């Protein structure tokens, strides 16, 4: 029997830092959390909404067995790679092994440097995530690869956006039933500010889905967060504009989804 | 590593993947001809190749693995059959509490492009070796290998530049067998670790 | 016996991001009424949103007519703060009080007389009217003949982190009375800056770049320049609006606190929560 | 709006001239009497502040005009009208005491067509075109804001605004010098006679 402990987490493919913001709210206290990311704006948005407290190692694929070692170890080494190489919507991908898609290999590469070896019985937690629409031949390969199964979580239930992934892991709980919170915004109205009017209940991904002043209007930053349970002006972050922040903003993850799947890491962890 | 003296070594337990050695293998001696039908595992379709799989059909002490060769129409993409390698040489490793001699190579004939090498290096934790085939002062055919077996990097031909062999890529498969020759004499190292049969 | 203190009801010409709704609504005045002339659809956007409809927006200040004062009224404070572009040494090409947008001052000078009580009335009346320093001289005196008053100028260096000497005309009560900051005002530039960034000058004015951040220079962020003026951070995180166009309403504003020193008398003459 | 009262009763116009003095148009119609004096006349107001309005009234007549046409103005054309509506506010009777009070600004076609909807909407009305026309052409022409009740009788509807302006733009150029057309404004004084002393 082990006495509680902050948790250690690698987050590659970070984004703007969901992981950590989600592992926060709740109360788990975080010693280390190692992030690997490029994009610039993206680094920004953690690194001062959460105070220098992320340890930034950009390209997963300079990260060596050796940085694994001497940054871990790890508790929970999560990843949600890129997708619009997987996705049906994109006429022009290039799946799971060309183009951003191989990036997968890379979370499963760095998933087995980090696992525990043979003799240690140490919890340790990950959990990849990617989107629905793939080709079922790449949900195959990558439940190949990580010797699981995905679970399929749908952030409707949770918020006010259609946002359908796949989430593979060994965390606990991942297929208990997801009950959505008395703050979660659901509905698309919930979202909005002053004098909007939402034409439709949840949003997709109509091109103008706000009518003001009797007239259409596309959502603004601080809506956009509120469909994705990001605080408010959680991306008012080195002057960016509205096409960089709604970019972040549509790569990430829906942190109610997140919440819901790392909320039992409470009963493992130190937590103030 | 113990090394055992001849009377006892015993036979390589092979597993091929992708190409099939076992006659590369049988010319050398590793395998005795006629002998069990279990020394050696081929699989050419690893998709639905899991864990308990690899487990079953071993243990193994030399894993195998190449791409098709450099004309052949290749169907998958060049990067599937390393990651696959990859992901059942871990399958196929020994336990760190039971540790005994494992050796693995793959084998590349110019299938893999620039973008797949370095991860290629990266998954296998070593620069290729350029094994090539030159006649006549030019250069006619070429394998990459990656290996821990022992003498694999005294076989490289550092003359052999990497815009070299991506012109021989681009010409000689527009124009179009497995160069196995120039794979098989790179086992021979293992004679010492395991039977050998005349 | 005396008059009840009722709520305040203020007529605010080129109005902007309404900063004067805001520091009426942080110092606790009960805000009756506040109808603003506000042309620039952004900072219309900004105080609707920021306040959430309770502001009345009627538009280009020349076309507000003397019914439209008497309709909208009666209003116990009238307060604006022209364009200076037209009035300042900054722009060299400047054509002064009477030409460009320099003349909206008459503007405000009409409508203020439209807006003021009768001879027989003794209701309260106030009215404030800001501009820059940096105006030629007979500028400053011609309006102050035309307000029938002299101005006194308070910079917001003594309450925030920038240069910002402006003139106050007015009748409020307490415009002469010494500028002591307050416990939570940010007086030097390191005060606003966001995480991991160090101010070079413990003050702004009006380098290029007066911030440095991982050896590196960098210009200011609009959360921080919120900061500078005293707005609240992301006060205008409104309708997509860019760096260029926050940058832009934040530089043409009202110093909060220093607009917060001027309306904080008027706690004693109009209801509040 | 006023009462007539009666000649016995009526008693000298005290009169307010910025900028330009019309004393001489206003002798000549008998509201002044030959040599004084009841008109003070103002060409700088910059420094002119209520009181000082206050002490040389009261005021009966308060008239206001822009530089003749062809004149470079000593400023731009809109402050001879902002600081007319500033002195005219001084001047004003104060509701506790109303008497009968006019006024009057005349531009002799310097104010530009932003000037103009600046001095319509101070002065509340907009302006009465008086044109000197001779053999069927336009000599000259000004323009009127003024409460003297028969003005907007004296309007030409058939002086239109290119014909003004092009009036403007020869006048301008012609190199003689600049007369200010008064013969147009003295004779809208007249329904002042009803108010005020006759001189003869
Ligand atoms: N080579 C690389 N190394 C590290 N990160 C990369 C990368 N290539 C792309 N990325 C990043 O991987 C992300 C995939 S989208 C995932 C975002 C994240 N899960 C969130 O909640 O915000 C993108 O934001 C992209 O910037
Ligand atoms: N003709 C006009 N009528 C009404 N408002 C005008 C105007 N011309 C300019 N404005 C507005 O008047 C403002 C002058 S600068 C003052 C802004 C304000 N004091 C603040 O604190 O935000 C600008 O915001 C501008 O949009």
């Amino acid at each position: 029997h082990m006495r509680r402990r902050p948790i250690r987490v690698l987050s590659l493919f970070d984004g703007i830092a969901t992981g950590y913001l989600v592992l926060k709210e709740l109360g788990i206290k975080v010693g280390k959390y190692v992030a690997s990311e490029v994009c610039e704006e993206s680094i920004a948005v953690g690194t001062v909404k959460h105070e220098g407290n992320i340890k930034y190692v950009n390209d997963v694929r300079n990260i060596t067995k050796k940085n694994i070692e001497e940054w871990g170890p790890f508790d929970l080494v999560i990843g949600g790679s890129p997708c619009n190489d997987l996705s049906n919507v994109n006429p022009a991908r290039k799946g799971l092994y060309e183009g951003t898609g191989r990036l997968f290999f890379e979370f499963y590469h760095l998933l087995n440097y980090s696992r525990p070896k043979e003799g240690d019985d140490r919890p340790f937690f990950w959990m990849f995530e990617n989107v629905v629409a793939m080709k079922v031949g790449d949900k195959r390969d990558i439940s190949r690869f990580l010797e699981c199964n995905p679970v399929m979580i749908d952030a409707i239930k949770v918020s006010a956006a259609h946002r359908a992934r796949y989430f593979w892991g060994n965390l606990p709980g991942m297929n208990r039933p997801v009950i959505a919170s008395k703050n979660d915004k659901l509905e698309l109205q919930d979202c909005l500010e002053y004098n909007r009017i939402a034409k439709l209940k949840k949003v997709r991904t109509q091109l103008f889905p706000v009518v003001m002043n009797g007239k259409e209007d596309v959502l603004w930053c601080t809506e956009l967060e509120r469909i994705f349970g990001f605080p408010v002006h959680y991306t008012d972050v080195s002057n960016m504009g509205r096409g960089a922040r709604q970019k972040l903003l549509g790569r990430s993850w829906s942190v109610p989804v997140i919440r819901h799947l790392f909320a039992p890491l409470k009963d493992y962890f130190a937590c103030e | 590593f113990e090394t055992v003296p001849v009377w006892r070594r015993q036979p390589v337990r092979v597993l091929s993947l992708f190409e099939d050695i076992k006659k590369e293998l049988t010319s050398l001696g590793f395998l005795e001809s006629g002998s069990d039908p279990g020394q050696l595992k081929h699989v050419v379709d690893v998709t639905d190749t899991v864990r308990k799989d690899v487990e079953e059909w071993g243990p193994f002490d030399l894993v195998y693995g190449a791409t098709p060769p450099l004309g052949h129409t290749c169907d998958r993409p060049p990067s599937w059959y390393l990651f696959q390698f990859h992901r059942l040489l871990q399958y196929a490793r020994p336990k760190p509490g039971s540790p005994r001699p494992f050796f693995w190579m793959f084998v590349d004939n110019l299938v893999l492009n620039k973008e797949d090498l370095d991860v290629a290096s990266r998954f296998l934790e070593m620069e290729p070796v350029t094994i090539p085939d030159v006649h006549g002062g030019s250069l006619q055919n070429a394998v990459r290998v990656w290996s821990n077996i022992p003498a694999i990097r005294s076989r490289h031909w550092a003359l052999v530049s990497e815009e070299e062999l991506s012109l021989l890529a681009q010409n000689k498969q527009s124009s179009k067998k497995w160069p196995t020759k120039l794979v098989k004499n790179c086992f021979l190292p293992l004679r010492e670790y395991f039977k050998y049969f005349s």
